[PDB]
């Protein structure tokens, strides 16, 4: 996997 | 919202699962006929990849057809390679098939494939 | 073949186009009912994301239903957030919705969403 | 974009 897009 | 988190692998995992449905013939809703060969697929995946299929399956009469016949000039192997690309992001481009792949991608209105074919052809001349 | 080239953005572009079809209600083939709310979607996208929908739409009787009613305990906003995630890879996870999102993801059998919810809950305790 | 996967 999860990221800040 | 602008505060979302994103799962990097989600889109590729969705595509992998759609190709598994195609492999098992699950919920395929159209047969594409390319002279003597038949290819089962999902209309939504075809529309999401090809300008030609988007035009076909948004037509009020053609959207209800279960069989679509392509132009006799289209090469079945070229179509098979492009159908695999639609479902996997992988293009099996070879010296022996590039002209057929480019011609099929032009017909199907798949611009990114047309662009890479043109580049590979230019490099060999 | 092991000699393929790959278009990096293809899978995300396919998903973006499938979400555009959903937005325009093009070729949606099922309505999901969550108490008083209805959600139109594509069965193939639901199956590619959710273990529960995969089980439903591979069932010889349920695969033909045009309406699927979810358990009354399922929160419609939680379902809406997960449906958006299926079609965009983006999860709108907030303090006010995390419990409903986690419960819905457990029911829908969406393991990666369950994992991130558990992590965010653990960090706040 | 195109890459060698
Ligand atoms: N499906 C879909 C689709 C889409 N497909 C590919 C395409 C390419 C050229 C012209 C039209 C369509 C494109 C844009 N927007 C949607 Cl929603
Ligand atoms: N569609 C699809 C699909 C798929 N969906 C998600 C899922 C998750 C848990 C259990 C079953 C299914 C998974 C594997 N293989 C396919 Cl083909
Ligand atoms: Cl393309
Ligand atoms: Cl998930």
């Amino acid at each position: 996997a999860w990221v800040i897009p | 919202a602008d505060s979302c988190i994103q799962f990097t692998r989600h889109a590729s995992d969705v595509l992998l699962n759609l190709n598994r449905l195609r492999s098992r013939d699950i919920l395929t809703d159209v047969v594409i006929v390319v002279s003597r060969e038949q290819f089962r697929a999902h209309k939504t995946v075809l529309m999401a990849c090809s300008g030609l299929f988007y035009s076909i399956f948004t037509d009020q009469l053609k959207c209800n057809l279960s069989v679509i016949n392509l132009d006799p000039e289209i090469n079945p192997e070229g179509f098979c390679i492009l159908l695999d690309f639609m479902y996997t992001s992988r293009l099996n481009l070879r010296e022996g098939n590039i002209m057929a792949v480019m011609a099929t991608a032009m017909y199907l209105q798949m611009e990114h494939v047309v662009d890479t074919c043109r580049k590979f052809i230019k490099a060999s001349e």
